């Protein structure tokens, strides 16, 4: 059930208004979607990159954090949202 | 990842792996630069967990790894146990991973920018495969 | 940042 060698999949970005119809009041600000398009994160996966390719570099735009107990391919995965905690993350390596 | 697919070796070089004391991958992380790690708050790593970072096949080897240790854990004070709210924690590494071409980092985005919901991206990892 | 040595093929 577990993969020895590194695993890859791409998926598109949900927006939580229409993540929120599967997982409902569970989604924060701070969360964001991507998945429910026949792959799925899944434990151990957690922690790991959600990352977009623009303007030629991957940027992390999610952080692997929780989805369906089944690792359903129809559900939305949840992610960490970056863009609402890069500011601690600059603000951490900044003071450390 | 379910339904995912094998990954080009060291094609993710900001992908790392998260091990306990026994060997054990229990969750990825991202190099931001060569002394930082971002993760899952969730995870709960301890400086008693290991960062290993240009892995592609955990059973192997052969691969020529670096296994980091963590000189200190910064979980997001905004963190929410409960709700799994701002999931996210800094593993600040005692020594510098050396970069290299399959040990890199990965771009973090601006607090303004916009990720528009169809956008095709990528997840990685080592999570199962099934359920 | 964001530039593998060894490109990705999705």
């Amino acid at each position: 059930n577990t993969p020895d060698r590194l695993q890859q999949a791409s998926l598109p970005l949900l927006s939580n208004t229409n993540c929120k119809k599967y997982w409902g009041t569970k989604i924060k600000d701070a969360m964001i979607c991507a998945g429910a398009s026949g792959v799925s994160s899944c434990m151990g996966d957690s922690g790991g990159p959600l990352v977009c390719k623009k303007n030629g570099a991957w940027t992390l735009v999610g952080i692997v954090s929780w989805g369906s107990s089944t690792c359903s391919t129809s559900t939305p995965g949840v992610y960490a949202r970056v863009t609402a905690l890069v500011n601690w993350v600059q603000q951490t390596l900044a003071a450390n | 990842i379910v339904n995912g697919e094998e990954a080009v070796p060291g094609s993710w070089p900001w992908q790392v792996s998260l091990q306990d004391k026994t060997g054990f991958h229990f969750c990825g992380g991202s190099l931001i630069n060569e002394n930082w790690v971002v993760t899952a708050a969730h995870c709960g790593v301890t400086t008693s967990d290991v960062v290993v970072a240009g892995e592609f096949d955990q059973g192997s080897s052969s691969e020529k790894i670096q296994k980091l240790k963590i000189a200190k854990v910064f979980k997001n004070s905004k963190y929410n146990s409960l709700t799994i709210n701002n999931d996210i924690t800094l593993l600040k590494l005692s020594t510098a991973a050396s970069f290299s071409q399959t040990v890199s980092a990965v771009c973090l985005p601006s607090a303004s920018d916009d990720f528009a919901a169809g956008t095709t991206c990528v997840t990685t990892g080592w999570g199962l495969t099934r359920y | 940042c964001g530039v593998p040595a060894i490109q990705p093929v999705l």
